[PDB]
RNA sequence: GAAAUUGUUGAAAGGGAAGGGCAUUUGAUCAGACA
RNA sequence: GGAAUACUGCCAGCUGGGACUGAGGACUGCGACGUAAGUCAAGGAUGCUGGCAUAAUGGUUAUAUGCCGCCCGUCUUGAAA
RNA sequence: AAAUAUGUAAGAAGUCCUUGUUACUUAAUUGAACGUGGACAUUUGAAUGAAGAGCUUUUAGUGGGCCAUUUUUGGUAAGCAGAACUGGCGAUGCGGGAUGAACCGAACGUAGAGUUAAGGUGCCGGAAUACACGCUCAUCAGACACCACAAAAGGUGUUAG
RNA sequence: GCCCUGAAAAUGGAUGGCGCUCAAGCGUGUUACCUAUACUCUACCGUCAGGGUUGAUAUGAUGCCCUGACGAGUAGGCAGG
RNA sequence: GGUUGCGGCCAUAUCUACCAGAAAGCACCGUUUCCCGUCCGAUCAACUGUAGUUAAGCUGGUAAGAGCCUGACCGAGUAGUGUAGUGGGUGACCAUACGCGAAACUCAGGUGCUGCAAUCU
């Protein structure tokens, strides 16, 4: 019959990187996670005790929880047609701090910057962020450059 | 009008600027819509068949 | 496709910082309108350069008027075309006043001899023969024999009304 | 229309307090045999450009 | 058609009306809709609301309940209102001054209320007296205390009262409710 | 008597219907699995502040 | 003293069923409204 | 060299024929034309003329004619079966 | 190592500063957590839309499904058997495909006038025995998706290469 | 490429039928035209929503009035009758 | 800049073959009373820093070197793919339209960067 085990499916997922196996280094280890820190999830095969499931792979949390050697991160699931709440218990080894936020982490200091740059001075700002514009008028210049034409190409073979 | 004499003019080409604003129409039908088109669809508020609305151009449109 | 343009199409690649100004390629390009003179020029040009119209940008767009369009002109053609098993390279001479009017007949003749629609032709260049005598083909050799002439054998005029009072002759 | 054509600061506002425009069908049809295509290859449906205008006049 | 995206002709799914056949509320509901209409007074359109409630979301004021509000930082000369009965307390000993406004007043309640100097009002005199309800103190009951919504939201680890009619032991407090017994809820 | 076994056909139909709910925030989330030595510990914390902020109303 | 079902009388239609829908011709019948 | 024309587009340029509709019921608005009094096509038809005043129109009904219409009920993925 | 699809973030529940609380924690008023006091408003921090948003109780029917395009397993195969996503039929008439549950078009209150879709326009049958360039002559021609089938291989028929 | 050979089944029969051959056939182009319960404008019915209005000295306050959008339906729910 | 002790990233650091390395430092190196461990003072333990050496370790440099790292309109807008059609084709399959877009390949450049502390012609 059927199987359906705490790790099925899992074999390329939970695989370690080429030429990346061996020892964490010792990086992973002194990071520091507060909670409230947003982290993303991934699980390191050669770190059996503490793993996430699967199917929090590539998940993004927060940090609920702080023990000595793993934080709580909660995850929302969403099963039928809701989500609900998961409190997920990882190893640091399975976590990273993420970057899902310094974009905006950097741009609100930026704003409060050029916003204060801009208040001393005499106001005049526009700092949301606007999607791309489409291009302007331009001239484009034939010195150094006359159009070459191109024709197509009749049928051939080589082999 | 003169911009674009002024170059050929000047042995060159004027490029307009891309258009900033247009106009949708929507021309299908109500049924046998798959979701995705069909949420913009409304979003765009063209819900219904020969019905149209005008659209800013950015990348996110 | 339709009744034919012929427009010259300028595209480049974007601009970037490192190499402002590329290199600006020219297509003439034969559509109906131009906004498929445009999307034809790229789909060429995907087929020569590494670019996409995502990547490009059309410079500029221009109708090409036929410069002496009531001289009569044999056409010598070139043509890439498509058939059901396999892909072939083709020459055929059209005589006709204008290019324009030329590709408009040679669509048809793929239509016709080839059953080549639109999608599977390319055309490769279309160009005037000057000295007949470099005019290769029967068909077209024919119509230059000098002080040429001939009768329309078979009259057929079409009536008005649904009946006659006559029977018909086809004199001419 | 002003605010609308020229793409102004307020075209957010302006745009919609207008309410999608319920046009008819096109007068003299629609020039094509078959409109679920795109307009290059000889249908209705797509960016046909400044080829909108001619369109939308006579369904308007 | 419409691709629709909302379900059409759909009920407000707010009472316009009460749904009691009480003229006397009917009239006061009269009176109040004329308030709400003409006086951008905020204080009445919440009125007109509370005097369509069901009996279920209008839980009775109790007078000790009014002797808190008062207590309040600057609240002991409004005039409360409560748009349902309001009912007695033995346990309150101090009952203030102050003038009550309500659908009903038990007789307890507007007893003590009086005892202590009171006034008991009804609606439409707190109209009169207030028409854009200057100086009032709105109160409602508690909803929840309900006994039936003790058993809403019933099912494992909510610990929220079987529908049950007997108790005590023998009456599911076993399988599933113990450790011992199975599992625990 | 076979049968039709198992499909996911038209279930998104019926999750879409009345929501997919977005997961609903709250400002002060629970301390639930939280540490308890920590929890102990906080609660005293607290009790202190809240006692001296008492204190500052004298 | 209903109905199914029947006799007579009267009217009508009917080239391998009949009945029905929208419409109008034709025949029969009829309400109203006019001053 | 200097025009014309085609093609595409624009006009808050002028103008003919034909069809369906006439909701509303004092006033009240936004306007337009007038030097003005005033006028108007400006928040929905009025004017003028004729014919019948009745089976003329209209309803009902029978028949004919054009097009169209399988037997309901039911179980069923699916029934005129 | 894609394409499609998929987690999170895009502020007032925000970013900083000033220095209380504890029994936790540090070599350490070190930190951690929770605070007090203070500084900055809608270009307060992308787009589009929003006949509003949230929440609670209760109860029906249902728990034989079937089809299409795409992905796809078993099978020589099936109008066969089984999955994936969406759209449908079921539960639905209307125009088209002569006919037809599922294709195309389009979703229904009672109507007038207009314009159309898909599909058509010799006659049946509303609507060009319209225009234009070729091709084809079959003593078993051919004739519009789904769709109501034909293959290898041949022809000194004819066309163009 | 089109056409022909390859190409054999049972009641008589199906490009839908007639019939069509510089097509009424195959490929391709260009116009016009026909007509859905769809689209546009209008009337009327009903549903839902937003406004207005207790002021007598006349008749429905669950009323009266203005305005907008919407209308498929088995099983099934509810409502008004 | 060299070197050492503790490092971070973990091959531009690895691999193969040559060659150069001042000064300090590391090293190899001397000894077996003691703690300690071995079949063996080779490893491991002690002791000297004295008796010796740059041979090795180590560091660096050479190589149309292996590998590895980086780049590029080199290949390739190729393969693959989301979307569309009453597109082609008996089919198998294939074109076209609006998008996204590789890997091999080819050529070029490169061969550890760097933190804390002590030390050194
Ligand atoms: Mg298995
Ligand atoms: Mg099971
Ligand atoms: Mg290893
Ligand atoms: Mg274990
Ligand atoms: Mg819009
Ligand atoms: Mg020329
Ligand atoms: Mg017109
Ligand atoms: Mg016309
Ligand atoms: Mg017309
Ligand atoms: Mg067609
Ligand atoms: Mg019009
Ligand atoms: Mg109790
Ligand atoms: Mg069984
Ligand atoms: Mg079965
Ligand atoms: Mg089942
Ligand atoms: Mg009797
Ligand atoms: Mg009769
Ligand atoms: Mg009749
Ligand atoms: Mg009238
Ligand atoms: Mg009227
Ligand atoms: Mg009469
Ligand atoms: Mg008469
Ligand atoms: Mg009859
Ligand atoms: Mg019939
Ligand atoms: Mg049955
Ligand atoms: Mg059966
Ligand atoms: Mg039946
Ligand atoms: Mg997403
Ligand atoms: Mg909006
Ligand atoms: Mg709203
Ligand atoms: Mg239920
Ligand atoms: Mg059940
Ligand atoms: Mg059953
Ligand atoms: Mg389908
Ligand atoms: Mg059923
Ligand atoms: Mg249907
Ligand atoms: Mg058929
Ligand atoms: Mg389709
Ligand atoms: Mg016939
Ligand atoms: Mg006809
Ligand atoms: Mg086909
Ligand atoms: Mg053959
Ligand atoms: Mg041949
Ligand atoms: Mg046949
Ligand atoms: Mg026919
Ligand atoms: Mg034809
Ligand atoms: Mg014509
Ligand atoms: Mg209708
Ligand atoms: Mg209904
Ligand atoms: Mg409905
Ligand atoms: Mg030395
Ligand atoms: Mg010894
Ligand atoms: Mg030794
Ligand atoms: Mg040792
Ligand atoms: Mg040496
Ligand atoms: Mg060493
Ligand atoms: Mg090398
Ligand atoms: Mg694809
Ligand atoms: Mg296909
Ligand atoms: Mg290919």
């Amino acid at each position: 019959g059927k199987s359906h085990g705490y790790r099925s499916r899992t074999r390329y997922m939970f695989q370690r990187d080429f030429r990346k196996h061996g020892a964490v280094h010792l990086s992973t280890y002194l990071k520091v996670y507060k909670v409230g820190d947003i982290v993303d999830i991934k699980a390191n095969g050669s770190i059996q005790k503490g793993m996430p499931h699967k199917f929090y792979q590539g998940k993004t949390g927060v940090v609920y929880n702080v023990t000595k050697s793993s934080v709580g991160v909660i995850i929302n699931k969403m099963v039928g047609n809701r989500y609900l709440e998961k409190r997920l218990n990882l190893r640091v080894e399975h976590i990273k701090h993420s970057k899902c936020r310094q974009e905006f982490l950097e741009r609100v200091k930026a704003n409060a910057a050029k916003r204060a740059e801009a208040k001393a001075q005499g106001v005049a700002v526009q700092l949301k962020r606007q999607p791309a514009q489409p291009r302007e008028s331009r001239i484009v210049s034939t010195e150094g450059n006359v159009p070459q034409t191109l024709a197509p190409v009749p049928y051939e073979t080589f082999i | 009008i003169q911009a674009k004499r002024d170059a050929k003019a000047a042995g060159s080409y004027y490029v307009e600027a891309q258009h900033k604003l247009v106009f949708v129409v929507r021309i299908k039908g109500i049924n046998k819509i798959p979701p995705k088109p069909r949420k913009v669809l409304q979003l765009l508020r063209l819900t219904r068949i020969n019905s149209g609305t005008f659209v800013k151009v950015t990348k996110a449109t | 496709m339709a009744h034919f343009k012929e427009y010259q199409v300028i595209g480049r690649r974007l601009p970037t910082e490192s190499v402002p100004e590329p290199k600006l390629f020219r297509m003439r390009i034969f559509a109906s309108n131009e906004v498929i003179a445009k999307s034809r020029y790229w789909y060429f040009l995907q087929k020569l350069h590494k670019v996409k119209k995502a990547s490009g940008e059309i410079v500029s767009i221009n109708q090409i008027n036929e410069a002496h369009p009531t001289k009569v002109k044999n056409f010598g053609v070139w043509v890439r075309y498509d058939s059901r098993s396999g892909t072939h390279n083709m020459y055929k001479e059209i005589r006709d006043v204008s290019r324009v009017a030329a590709v408009e007949t040679l669509y048809q003749d793929m239509a016709a001899r080839h059953r080549a629609r639109f999608r599977s032709i390319h055309i490769l260049k279309v160009a005037e023969i000057e000295k007949t005598a470099d005019v290769k083909r029967q068909y077209v050799k024919q119509f230059l024999t000098k002080d040429l002439k001939f009768p329309l054998p078979h009259r057929v005029q079409k009536s008005t009304k649904t009946f006659s009072y006559k029977r018909p002759s086809t004199f001419y | 229309i002003h605010e609308i054509i020229t793409v102004g600061p307020h075209f957010k506002q302006a745009n919609n307090f207008l309410w999608p425009f319920k046009l008819s069908n096109p007068s003299g049809g629609w020039g094509v045999p078959r409109k679920f295509k795109h307009f290059i290859q000889g249908g209705s449906f797509g960016n046909r450009e400044e080829f909108i205008n001619k369109l939308v006049k006579s369904m308007n | 058609g419409i691709d629709h995206t909302s379900k059409q002709h759909k009920r407000s799914g707010h009472r316009t009306a009460p749904k009691s056949d009480n003229v006397y509320l009917k009239l006061l509901v009269k009176l109040y809709t004329f308030l709400a209409r003409r006086t951008d007074a905020p204080f009445n359109k919440v009125v007109l609301k509370a005097l369509f409630l069901s009996k279920i979301n209008r839980p009775p004021v109790s007078v000790s309940r009014i002797a808190r509000a008062l207590k309040q930082e600057g609240a002991a000369n409004k005039t409360v209102v409560v748009v349902g009965t309001v009912t007695d307390d033995a346990r309150i000993f101090e009952f203030p001054k102050t003038t009550v406004a309500a659908l009903r007043f038990t007789a307890g309640a507007r007893a003590k209320i009086v005892k202590a100097g009171g006034e008991c009002i009804t609606l439409d005199q707190l109209a009169v007296r207030a028409p854009k309800g200057q100086n009032t103190l709105i109160l409602r009951g508690p909803r929840n205390s309900r006994e039936a919504v003790r058993h809403f939201g019933m099912g494992p680890h909510k610990g929220k009262a079987p529908r049950i009619l007997s108790t005590g032991r023998k009456f599911e407090r076993a399988r599933g409710r113990r450790r011992s017994k199975g599992f625990k809820v | 008597a076979k049968s039709k076994n198992h499909t996911a056909h038209n279930q998104t139909r019926k999750a879409h219907r009345n929501g997919i709910k977005k997961p609903k925030t709250y400002k002060y989330p629970s301390l639930k699995g939280v540490d308890p030595k920590f929890r102990r510990n906080h609660k005293h914390a607290l009790h202190g502040t809240a006692k001296a902020l008492a204190a500052a109303k004298k």
